[PDB]
DNA sequence: ACAGTCCCTGTTCGGGCGCCG
DNA sequence: ATCGGCGCCCGAACAGGGACTGTG
C-alpha cells in the first residue's frame, strides 16, 4: 500500500506547539506506548533538526484501566490540506454507540514528505533528560487527514454490515464510529458486538468494555440516546405580587430575549415603573400589562422559525455556569440565531469540582454537534485560561479536541435558566 | 580523543537563503597571537580544517576568556549565520531542581571536556562556518578555516549536543536500568543504590563508555564526594542548599542595579522563605534608562532590609520521598504578595517560592489565592510529577460561598484549612434581594467623546438628586463615578440601580483591590455599608428612575 | 449598518537571575 | 565589546475582542 501525498495549505508551515507538563502517571504511560509504537514501526525517533512539535498526553479509556495516547492535533489539522452527506437520521435513532476505530489508521503508511509535521515530544520529570522526540510513519489517530485517507477502506469494511442491517445508521467522525439504531437496549448492545466482531475480521477495536450493563456515567460518551435530548426554553416568573425590582428584572430579561424572539414587547410593562419608586415597592399589573406578559409567555414557549444550519459557517457554543451543578449552553452560527439550546446538570464531581463539570459539559455539547451536524463548535468557556489548562486533561476522555477560547462573562445572563 | 563517532545532525539553511559573508573586525594583538596559536592547535586536534578561495562565506571571529578559567574560549560572532540557520525544536524543556532528587546511596557529578568540540558537524553544513583570521601585517591576507565540530555561538550547537548526548547515554542507560543519570548539557549527575565500591566500578564503565564515543571525563571535572556543586546548588548527602548569593551594597542605585537585585532575590526565593520584591520592582516602572540613578523609597528600603534579614540565616532544602505525600502551604504576606513552602515533614521544606502577580485591573484575595494555587500545581508537576495536598489560609466556608456564587468555573484541589493569619476573606457581600426601607438610588453618568468632559449623578425614591461635573473622563468612568456618589450620599443600607454592565461586572466580582483609584474608593464604601443591593436595568428603555437620571446626565 | 473610543486580556520581547558550552 | 540554548520573574508595547456611542 502506497502512501497518499499530503500537503499543507498554501503558505503555511507546520505546527510548533510547546509540550505542556505531564504527571508521572501520564509520562510513564506515554513512554511505554511510544516505545511499542516504535518497535512496530508506527513511529520513529527524530532529533531537534525537525522544527515541528505537537503536544501529547494520555487519558484513561472509557470504563477501562488502559491508557489511550491522545495527540493535540488541533494546530496540524488547521494547516492540513482539505480533502475532496451527513446522516440526518442518526440524531433520530433511539440508541447511538461510539466506537473507537482509531487503531485502524496505524495500518496505512503516511506520505514521507508529510511525516515531519506529525512530530511530538515526550517530556521527563524534573527535566532529568531532554525531550525524546518522535514522528509518525503511519496514519495517526486524531489527524484530520487520517479518516479521509482511510475512507476508501472504511466504506469497504462496513458495506456488508450496512446491507445486512440497513436500519442501522453508521456515521464516522475522526477516530470515532457513531452507530445508531432503534432496537431495544439489549438487542442494540448485541448489534454493537456484531459490528465489533465484523470489524475484528479486519481491524481491532478498543478492548471490550469491562461492564456490559451500562453503569451510571461510565458510558457518558459511549452509549448516547439522541431521541431524549431536550431544549431549554426561556421562562418568566409567575407571581401573585410584583415589586418594582421584580418588574425591572422582567423588563430587562424580556428586552434581552427580544433579540432572539421578534414579537417580544415590553412597553406596557415599562409603563408600570414610570415614577422614581423604591425597589421593594409592590406594583400592581394593569390589564394592559398582564396581557403583554401572557403573549410574551406564548412567544417564549413557541419554537423559533427560520433558523437553519449553514455547513460553510463554523459552529459556536457558549456555556453559562448557573450554579448548583447546572450549566446552560447555546450552539449557534450567527448571534441570536441558535441552532440548539440545552441544559446539562448533575455531572461528576458533585458540588466539589466545577472544572470536572465543565469538561464533561464541553464533551457532551461536542458529541451532540458531531451527531447533529457532523462539525465541532468553537467553545466560549466561562473559566480562567490557567484554571482550564491546568486541569482539563485530567477529566478528558474523548478522542477529539474542540477549539476554545476563554471569556469573562458578566452574570447578567440569568436569562437562560429560571 | 578523536571526534565522536556519533552521526552528524543534518542542518540546513532557511529556505531560499545563503551563508554569511561578514568581514572581520579588528582585534587586539593579545588575542591575535592567541587565536593563531589556538587555531593551529585546534586544527591539529582536528576540530578545524584550512580552507581556500573556493569558500565564499565568512564570519567574524574573536576570543574571550573562559568562564572562571585560565583557558581561552574561542567565540565567533555568528549573528549573521544564526539568522540563516534553520530553526530547531529545543529538547531542553526546563531546569532540574534538587528538591525533585530522591535519596541515593552513591552520587557522582561528571562534566564532559570540550563538549561541543567532541561532536562533529554536518559535513554539508561546514562550508557556512567559514571564517578568516586577519594577520598582524595588513599586507598578509589572513588564514581561512572552517568548523568540523559544533561551534560555540551557533544557535544549533546546544540542541545538537543535547540530542547527541542522549544517544550516547542510551546504550549505557539500558545496560544499567537502575542507575539514575540527570543529564543537562555536559554535566552528569549519576546516582545508584549500589555500594560505594561497586558504584565507582559503574562510573568507570560510564567514563569508558563515553570515552569510546569521544567524550572525555577529566579528573578536574570529576566530583566523587559530597558536597556536590550541581546546577548552582550544594548537594550534601541529606540536605541541599544554594551556592552563596551575593547581594550588592551601594549607596545609590540605578535601574540596572535594581534589575539585578530583583533577579537574585527571585533566585533566592526558591529556598529562602519570605522574600518580597513587589516594592523593589515598583522602582523599575516607567524608567527605561538602565544607568539612571533611583532613590530608594521608604517601602523599597524596608523590603530590602527584610530580605537581607532572612538571608543572614542559612537555609537548606530536603530531597524528595516518593512514598510520602507532597504538601504545600501558602501565606498572604503583603497586598498582592504571597509566599509558599512545599514540604513532606513539617519544617523540612523541599523548596519555597512566591507568587506576586496582579492578574487583571480589578481582583480580590480569593482570586489571587486561586491563581497562586495553580502556579504551585504546575510547578509541582514539573518537579515531582504529581499534585500536592494544600494547606491554605482561607476558611472552608469562605471558599464555599465564593465558588458557588461566582459565575466562572473555579476549583482548588484537595486542601485543608490552616489558621495562620492573615486569613483570606470576602470584605463585603452584595444582597440577593432589594432591601426594604433602603433609599433607592438610580445612578447614571455620561461623557462626551470629543470633549472628554462628563457628568455623573443620581436620583432617589425619596426625591433626592445630585449631578457632579467631571473633566477629562470617559463613559465607563462616569458610570463608576455615579455608583460612588450613591454610596457616599446614602446610609448603611442602600439600593443602587445602574445601566452599566461594565460597572456592574466590576463590582459583582467583589474586588478588594484595583488598579483604578476610583474602584478602590468604591470598594472602600462597600465595606463600610451594612447591606447593599445592586440591580441592573437596560439603558434607554424608559424604565423607572433610570430615565430621570438619564436626562440629567446626558445634557 | 458602519466607524470610532474605551477597557480588558493575552502574547511577545526586553531587562534581570540562574544553568551549560 | 561580543555568543548560543533553556527556565523563571517583572515591566511594557501591541493586538484582539466586546460593548457603548455617534453617525450616514
Ligand atoms: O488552551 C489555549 C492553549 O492552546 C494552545 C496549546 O494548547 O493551542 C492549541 O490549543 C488551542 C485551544 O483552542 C487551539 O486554538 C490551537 O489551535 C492549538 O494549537 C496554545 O495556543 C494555548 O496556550
Amino acid at each position: 500500500i502506497e502512501t497518499v501525498p499530503v500537503k499543507l495549505k498554501p503558505g503555511m508551515d507546520g505546527p510548533k506547539v510547546k509540550q505542556w507538563p505531564l504527571t508521572e502517571e501520564k509520562i510513564k504511560a506515554l513512554v511505554e506506548i511510544c516505545t511499542e509504537m516504535e518497535k512496530e514501526g508506527k513511529i520513529s525517533k527524530i532529533g531537534p533538526e525537525n522544527p515541528y512539535n505537537t503536544p501529547v498526553f494520555a487519558i484513561k479509556k472509557k470504563d477501562s484501566t488502559k491508557w489511550r495516547k491522545l495527540v493535540d492535533f488541533r494546530e496540524l489539522n488547521k494547516r492540513t490540506q482539505d480533502f475532496w452527506p451527513h446522516p440526518a437520521g442518526l440524531k433520530k435513532k433511539k440508541s447511538v454507540t461510539v466506537l473507537d476505530v482509531g487503531d485502524a489508521y496505524f495500518s496505512v503508511p503516511l506520505d514521507e514528505d508529510f511525516r515531519k509535521y506529525t512530530a511530538f515530544t515526550i517530556p521527563s520529570i524534573n527535566n532529568e533528560t531532554p525531550g525524546i522526540r518522535y514522528q509518525y510513519n503511519v496514519l495517526p489517530q486524531g489527524w484530520k487527514g487520517s479518516p479521509a485517507i482511510f475512507q476508501s477502506s472504511m466504506t469497504k469494511i462496513l458495506e456488508p454490515f450496512k446491507k445486512q442491517n440497513p436500519d442501522i445508521v453508521i456515521y464516522q467522525y475522526m477516530d470515532d464510529l457513531y452507530v445508531g439504531s432503534d432496537l431495544e437496549i439489549g438487542q442494540h448492545r448485541t448489534k454493537i458486538e456484531e459490528l465489533r466482531q465484523h470489524l475484528l475480521r479486519w481491524g481491532l477495536t478498543t478492548p471490550d468494555k469491562k461492564h456490559q450493563k451500562e453503569p451510571p456515567f461510565l458510558w457518558m460518551g459511549y452509549e448516547l440516546h439522541p431521541d431524549k435530548w431536550t431544549v431549554q426554553p426561556i421562562v418568566l416568573p409567575e407571581k401573585d405580587s410584583w415589586t418594582v425590582n421584580d418588574i425591572q428584572k422582567l423588563v430587562g430579561k424580556l428586552n434581552w430575549a427580544s433579540q432572539i424572539y421578534p414579537g417580544i414587547k415590553v412597553r406596557q410593562l415599562s409603563k408600570l415603573l414610570r415614577g422614581t419608586k423604591a425597589l421593594t415597592e409592590v406594583i400592581p399589573l394593569t390589564e394592559e400589562a398582564e396581557l403583554e406578559l401572557a403573549e410574551n409567555r406564548e412567544i417564549l414557549k413557541e419554537p423559533v422559525h427560520g433558523v437553519y444550519y449553514d455547513p460553510s459557517k463554523d459552529l459556536i457554543a457558549e456555556i453559562q455556569k448557573q450554579g448548583q451543578g447546572q450549566w446552560t449552553y447555546q450552539i449557534y452560527q450567527e448571534p441570536f440565531k441558535n441552532l440548539k439550546t440545552g441544559k446539562y446538570a448533575r455531572m461528576r464531581g458533585a458540588h466539589t469540582n466545577d472544572v470536572k463539570q465543565l469538561t464533561e459539559a464541553v464533551q457532551k455539547i461536542t458529541t451532540e454537534s458531531i451527531v447533529i451536524w457532523g462539525k465541532t463548535p468553537k467553545f466560549k468557556l466561562p473559566i480562567q485560561k490557567e484554571t482550564w489548562e491546568t486541569w482539563w486533561t485530567e477529566y478528558w476522555q474523548a478522542t477529539w479536541i474542540p477549539e476554545w477560547e476563554f471569556v469573562n462573562t458578566p452574570p447578567l445572563v440569568k436569562l437562560w435558566y429560571q | 580523543v578523536p571526534i565522536s563517532p556519533i552521526e552528524t545532525v543534518p542542518v540546513k539553511l532557511k529556505p531560499g537563503m545563503d551563508g554569511p559573508k561578514v568581514k572581520q573586525w579588528p582585534l587586539t594583538e593579545e588575542k591575535i597571537k592567541a587565536l593563531v596559536e589556538i587555531c593551529t592547535e585546534m586544527e591539529k586536534e582536528g576540530k578545524i580544517s584550512k580552507i581556500g578561495p573556493e569558500n565564499p562565506y565568512n564570519t567574524p571571529v574573536f576570543a574571550c576568556k573562559k568562564k572562571d578559567s585560565t583557558k581561552w574560549r574561542k567565540l565567533v560572532d555568528f549573528r549573521e549565520l544564526n539568522k540563516r540557520t534553520q530553526d530547531f525544536w529545543e529538547v531542553q524543556l526546563g531546569i532540574p531542581h534538587p528538591a525533585g532528587l530522591k535519596k541515593k546511596k552513591s552520587v557522582t557529578v561528571l562534566d564532559v571536556g570540550d563538549a561541543y568540540f567532541s561532536v562533529p558537524l554536518d559535513e554539508d553544513f561546514r562550508k557556512y562556518t567559514a571564517f578568516t583570521i586577519p594577520s598582524i601585517n595588513n599586507e598578509t591576507p589572513g588564514i581561512r578555516y572552517q568548523y568540523n565540530v559544533l561551534p560555540q555561538g551557533w544557535k544549533g550547537s546546544p540542541a545538537i549536543f543535547q540530542s547527541s548526548m542522549t544517544k550516547i547515554l542510551e546504550p549505557f542507560k539500558k545496560q544499567n536500568p537502575d542507575i539514575v543519570i540527570y543529564q543537562y548539557m555536559d554535566d552528569l549527575y549519576v546516582g545508584s543504590d549500589l555500594e560505594i565500591g561497586q558504584h565507582r566500578t559503574k562510573i568507570e564503565e560510564l567514563r569508558q563508555h563515553l570515552l569510546r564515543w569521544g567524550l572525555t571525563t577529566p579528573d578536574k571535572k570529576h566530583q566523587k564526594e559530597p558536597p556536590f556543586l550541581w546546577m548552582g546548588y550544594e548537594l550534601h548527602p541529606d540536605k541541599w542548599t544554594v551556592q552563596p548569593i551575593v547581594l550588592p551594597e551601594k549607596d545609590s542605585w540605578t535601574v540596572n542595579d535594581i534589575q539585578k537585585l530583583v533577579g537574585k532575590l527571585n533566585w533566592a526565593s526558591q529556598i529562602y522563605p519570605g522574600i518580597k520584591v513587589r516594592q523593589l520592582s515598583k522602582l523599575l516602572r516607567g524608567t527605561k534608562a538602565l544607568t539612571e540613578v533611583i532613590p530608594l523609597t521608604e517601602e523599597a528600603e524596608l523590603e530590602l532590609a527584610e530580605n537581607r534579614e532572612i538571608l543572614k540565616e542559612p537555609v537548606h532544602g530536603v530531597y524528595y520521598d516518593p512514598s510520602k505525600d507532597l504538601i504545600a502551604e501558602i501565606q498572604k504576606q503583603g497586598q498582592g504578595q504571597w509566599t509558599y513552602q512545599i514540604y513532606q515533614e513539617p519544617f523540612k521544606n523541599l523548596k519555597t517560592g512566591k507568587y506576586a502577580r496582579m492578574r487583571g485591573a480589578h481582583t480580590n484575595d480569593v482570586k489571587q489565592l486561586t491563581e497562586a494555587v495553580q502556579k504551585i500545581t504546575t510547578e509541582s508537576i514539573v518537579i515531582w510529577g504529581k499534585t500536592p495536598k494544600f494547606k491554605l489560609p482561607i476558611q472552608k466556608e469562605t471558599w464555599e460561598t465564593w465558588w458557588t456564587e461566582y459565575w466562572q468555573a473555579t476549583w482548588i484541589p484537595e486542601w485543608e484549612f490552616v489558621n495562620t493569619p492573615p486569613l483570606v476573606k470576602l470584605w463585603y457581600q452584595l444582597e440577593k434581594e432589594p432591601i426594604v426601607g433602603a433609599e433607592t438610588f438610580y445612578v447614571d453618568g455620561a461623557a462626551n467623546r470629543e470633549t472628554k468632559l462628563g457628568k455623573a449623578g443620581y436620583v432617589t425614591n425619596k426625591g433626592r438628586q445630585k449631578v457632579v461635573p467631571l473633566t477629562n473622563t470617559t463613559n465607563q468612568k462616569t458610570e463608576l463615578q455615579a455608583i460612588y456618589l450613591a454610596l457616599q450620599d446614602s446610609g448603611l443600607e442602600v439600593n443602587i440601580v445602574t445601566d452599566s454592565q461594565y460597572a456592574l461586572g466590576i463590582i459583582q466580582a467583589q474586588p478588594d483591590k484595583s488598579e483604578s483609584e476610583l474602584v478602590n474608593q468604591i470598594i472602600e464604601q462597600l465595606i463600610k455599608k451594612e447591606k447593599v443591593y445592586l440591580a441592573w436595568v437596560p439603558a434607554h428603555k424608559g424604565i423607572g428612575g433610570n430615565e430621570q437620571v438619564d436626562k440629567l446626565v446626558s445634557a
